[PDB]
DNA sequence: TGGTGGGCGCCCGAACAGGGACTG
DNA sequence: GTCCCTGTTCGGGCGCCC
């Protein structure tokens, strides 16, 4: 059947036409499988022939459904895409077993040839012309157009799922405590009402969705955990994902890559441990999706890892709205971070992992308040509150940064979890100048020019060295310089730069650096006791910031 | 029956095309309720996917309550909608308000949804409830009547706002109303108390037509200078530190010199060393120290050119703040305290701290200034709205600043 | 076997967008 | 103005759902 209901207008953009783009070459099975689809759909109204008042076409082929029994039809209006109007979608995100409720009953129904269900605007149905090849000998053959909403078509998408709320707001207004989750034609239905009652109520769900043009086949999950849903299996105490096989392809391509980070990352909802970085970062300048590449002994060391913690069992459960959330967030490498939420203590909700880097230099306590942020916005989707947070960190720590940050950083309500590895600054500036500790004035200058410059000191003790580099940059030749100074000091120093550049970087005691010349920074205020970094303007003489100046300006 | 006046985007511009972002539950629980009602009254209407545009919408509850207020953050339809302000308005901005001894503000947001909006401009106040774990795809709306918090909702209503608040105005001369967006300023100087007995009798007049906080002391308001700190001895290191703050100030008032000052460091002392300071040197710190008391000379507040803020965190609570239009040209320098304690939400105070500034901003100038945030911008928008209790939302954007300015404007 | 759509996620590279420092 | 350096946005590919 057809929804009685109303068409969304839908217009063309502005000054542009319909597709005139003619067939391709069908096979035979396919043609078969076309027209069989055709006839029907004709029977029924869904498409009509046009004649050749209808200027416009767009080429047409079918591929296979889940089962592989059945055919799906899809059009490639990629040129008519281009053409139609823009949409808002209304599909905001993804819906989460997670976050779903114990229920005492549940139904998962499907709608059938959903799409093929909902009227076309009358108005636009034209440029909809498609044209089915037919055996060669027996007409050229046959011309149709959508009456329905056609699949390959941009705005498809979005007038079903609105159409399909608009469809069901009705009974949702007179159940209000049968809860209905919504995904694309997917239905979930829970309630808690007890075996018999439910499927007396189900079967409204259908009078009423049938009233409004839907059908709904089996298909139907019934008396029938576990319930196959959004690539899951959900049981009535525990839910999990559908089994995940990586690739085992011995030479590796960025394709072949690219889709072992994506089940992996898939996976990672709920196989703790899931790291990606190593894999992640073989993908960098390989400008084609072909490229092969051996994986490092660190990637090739990683790969292995993750594909043995896929090997054991394991499940989420269900959401309770009365006992409280908790995130647990654990340290890896590289910026890599897991973490899994709960409300009771070894029974997963979910799962995850950050490892986003953000900038070029950078510490564990931002990469930290980083990931809460993720999993904060994470929660209030999938269960619209915070939750509270177990953290690798003694609130000392925090507290320091806090105090030294001059940025507005915070974390919610947490607790500290003994759990090596903790996280830690590595070390921390002071804030008043060292007693008893050479002071370095250190300058760089670069010649814009050349590319070639100076980095140097001079110290208070009559100390002075000048360093020419090559192919560089004043913020170089200008961090160069803090690195002479830590090289040549002892545990403890006083360094005055000139440079804001560099100081902010420093300031916020990063402890990884995309920078080489950072790392050895790093490394270097890591082995020291003491450090205080002191800055002046530059250029007003002032000294001894006058004497490296003028020594390293010989450019 | 009343007749709906034409409104329209500035040329070359299009709708809002902001997404949603994830509200809490019970957010999204106030919002379902709000919008129902809405819906009912006619004041709103359900529309589809083939309109194009949206603009986000969340939901606060003020002070104690427990009743919500809806809260569409237009700021971008507003960005694109006709110049409306600064044409068919003849709005001067009440001077007096800043020195009234007590204002109030009042929520004067339903006062617009009896006037009904533009058909053809209706698109354009389009937005998207979400529903948890994304249960549902996105209800959406589109306005009927007036929205809350859309600059041509006071510019449309102005009219209608002045017949009734004329015969007021009359009969308390010295109670200075003045409007911006969904908010009445309302400021007198009378005792505390007779104020509010006033203001109740304002609110009682405005249920006449049909159908907050929290109380603002406008004169008490004041400024943060920059200020020098005073030694008895100095270190090198002192003095380095005192010559780049000068330095910079320099470019704030260009009555300061650090010459004297600067020739105490020739050479190439140890930081620790300390400086004894020359006559001259004392004397031209007390200049400088003096120069830094005169107000900033020659800043003229351009009404076309936008409002910049700038904000400092000090740690231990303060904050501080200068707006300016122009670089060195400082209309206002502030600093907001709150709670030194243990368990500071530095967030939370930021907030704070915005809504604070813009509210003194509006009242000065009667105009939004746009803020430069240090704090990165996903922890920003993480929870800004778990402590936001304006009508108004300003623009923003997120810095980050140099350690260099925070000290700049430090406190002793 | 090819070839379609919308949603969210993850990465990565592109284009920008700023600020700060330079030249003589 | 020019470089830099850093942040952002956007698009592309892959995963998963329908
Ligand atoms: N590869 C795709 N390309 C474009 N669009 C796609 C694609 N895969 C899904 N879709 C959209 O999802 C919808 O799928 C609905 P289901 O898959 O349950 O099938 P049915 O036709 O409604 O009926 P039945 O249940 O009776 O078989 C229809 C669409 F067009
Ligand atoms: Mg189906
Ligand atoms: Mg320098």
């Amino acid at each position: 059947p057809i929804s009685p209901i109303e068409t969304v207008p839908v217009k063309l953009k502005p000054g542009m036409d319909g597709p005139k783009v003619k067939q391709w070459p069908l096979t035979e099975e396919k043609i078969k499988a076309l027209v069989e689809i055709c006839t029907e759909m004709e029977k029924e109204g869904k498409i009509s022939k046009i004649g050749p008042e209808n200027p416009y076409n767009t080429p047409v082929f079918a591929i296979k459904k889940k089962d592989s029994t059945k055919w799906r039809k899809l059009v490639d209006f990629r040129e008519l895409n281009k053409r139609t109007q823009d949409f808002w979608e209304v599909q905001l995100g993804i819906p989460h077993p997670a976050g779903l409720k114990k229920k005492k009953s549940v139904t998962v129904l499907d709608v059938g040839d959903a799409y093929f269900s909902v009227p076309l605007d009358e108005d636009f149905r034209k440029y909809t012309a498609f044209t089915i090849p037919s055996i060669n000998n027996e007409t050229p053959g046959i011309r149709y157009q959508y009456n329905v909403l056609p699949q390959g078509w941009k705005g498809s998408p979005a007038i079903f799922q609105s159409s399909m709320t608009k469809i069901l707001e009705p009974f949702r207004k007179q159940n209000p405590d049968i809860v209905i989750y919504q995904y694309m034609d997917d239905l979930y239905v829970g309630s808690d009402l007890e075996i018999g009652q439910h499927r007396t109520k189900i079967e409204e769900l259908r009078q009423h969705l049938l009233r409004w043009g839907l059908t709904t086949p089996d298909k139907k999950h019934q008396k029938e955990p576990p319930f196959l849903w959004m690539g899951y299996e959900l049981h009535p105490d525990k839910w999990t994902v559908q089994p995940i096989v990586l690739p085992e392809k011995d030479s590796w391509t960025v394709n072949d890559i690219c889709k072992l980070v994506g089940k992996l990352n898939w996976a990672s909802q709920i196989y703790p441990g899931i790291k990606v970085r190593q894999l992640s970062k073989l993908l960098r300048g390989t400008k084609a999706l072909t490229e092969v590449i051996p994986l490092t002994e660190e990637a090739e060391l990683e790969l292995a890892e993750n594909r043995e913690i896929l090997k054991e069992p394991v499940h989420g459960v269900y959401y309770d709205p009365s006992k409280d959330l908790i995130a647990e967030i654990q340290k890896q490498g590289q910026g890599q971070w897991t973490y899994q939420i709960y409300q009771e203590p070894f029974k997963n909700l979910k799962t995850g992992k950050y490892a986003r880097m953000r900038g070029a230099h950078t510490n564990d306590v931002k990469q930290l308040t980083e990931a809460v942020q993720k999993i904060t916005t994470e929660s209030i989707v999938i269960w619209g509150k915070t939750p509270k947070f177990k953290l690798p960190i003694q609130k000392e720590t925090w507290e320091t940064w806090w105090t030294e940050y001059w940025q507005a950083t915070w974390i919610p309500e947490w607790e500290f979890v003994n759990t090596p590895p903790l996280v830690k600054l590595w070390y921390q500036l002071e804030k008043e100048p060292i007693v008893g500790a050479e002071t370095f004035y250190v300058d760089g200058a670069a010649n814009r020019e050349t590319k070639l410059g100076k980095a140097g000191y001079v110290t208070n003790r009559g100390r002075q060295k000048v360093v020419t580099l090559t192919d560089t940059t004043n913020q170089k030749t200008e961090l160069q310089a803090i690195y002479l100074a830590l090289q040549d000091s002892g545990l403890e120093v006083n360094i005055v730069t000139d440079s804001q550049y560099a100081l902010g970087i420093i300031q916020a005691q990063p402890d990884q650096s995309e920078s080489e010349l950072v790392n050895q920074i790093i490394e270097q205020l890591i082995k020291k006791e003491k450090v205080y970094l002191a800055w002046v303007p530059a250029h007003k003489g002032i000294g001894g910031n006058e004497q490296v100046d003028k020594l390293v300006s010989a450019g | 029956p009343i007749e709906t006046v034409p409104v329209k985007l500035k040329p070359g511009m299009d709708g809002p095309k902001v997404k949603q972002w994830p509200l809490t539950e019970e957010k999204i629980k106030a919002l379902v309720e709000i919008c129902t009602e809405m819906e009912k009254e006619g004041k709103i209407s359900k529309i589809g996917p083939e309109n194009p545009y949206n603009t986000p919408v969340f939901a606060i509850k003020k002070k104690d309550s427990t009743k919500w207020r809806k809260l569409v953050d237009f700021r971008e339809l507003n960005k694109r909608t006709q110049d409306f302000w600064e044409v068919q308005l003849g709005i001067p901005h009440p001077a007096g308000l800043k020195k009234k001894k007590s204002v109030t503000v009042l929520d004067v947001g339903d006062a617009y949804f009896s006037v009904p909006l533009d058909e053809d401009f209706r698109k354009y106040t389009a937005f998207t409830i979400p529903s948890i774990n994304n249960e549902t795809p996105g209800i959406r709306y589109q306005y009927n009547v007036l929205p809350q918090g859309w600059k041509g909702s006071p510019a449309i209503f102005q009219s209608s706002m002045t017949k009734i608040l004329e015969p007021f105005r009359k009969q308390n001369p010295d109670i200075v109303i003045y409007q911006y967006m969904d908010d009445l300023y309302v400021g007198s100087d009378l005792e505390i108390g007779q104020h509010r007995t006033k203001i109740e009798e304002l609110r009682q007049h405005l249920l006449r037509w049909g159908l907050m906080g929290y109380e603002l002391h406008p004169d008490k308001w004041t400024v943060q200078p920059i200020v020098l700190p005073e030694k008895d001895s100095w270190t090198v290191n002192d003095i380095q530190k005192l010559v780049g703050k000068l330095n910079w100030a320099s470019q704030i008032y260009p009555g300061i010199k650090v010459r004297q000052l600067s020739k105490l460091l020739r050479g190439t002392k140890a930081l620790t060393e300390v400086i004894p300071l020359t006559e001259e040197a004392e004397l031209e710190l007390a200049e400088n120290r003096e120069i830094l008391k005169e107000p900033v000379h020659g800043v003229y507040y351009d009404p076309s050119k936008d409002l910049i803020a700038e904000i400092q965190k000090q740690g231990q609570g303060q904050w501080t703040y200068q707006i300016y239009q122009e670089p060195f040209k400082n209309l206002k320098t502030g600093k907001y305290a709150r709670m030194r304690g243990a368990h500071t939400n530095d967030v939370k105070q930021l907030t704070e701290a915005v809504q604070k500034i813009t509210t003194e901003s509006i009242v000065i100038w009667g105009k939004t200034p746009k803020f430069k945030l240090p704090i990165q911008k996903e922890t920003w928008e993480t929870w800004w709205t778990e402590y936001w209790q304006a009508t108004w939302i300003p623009e923003w954007e997120f810095v980050n600043t140099p350690p260099l300015v925070k000290l700049w404007y430090q406190l002793e």
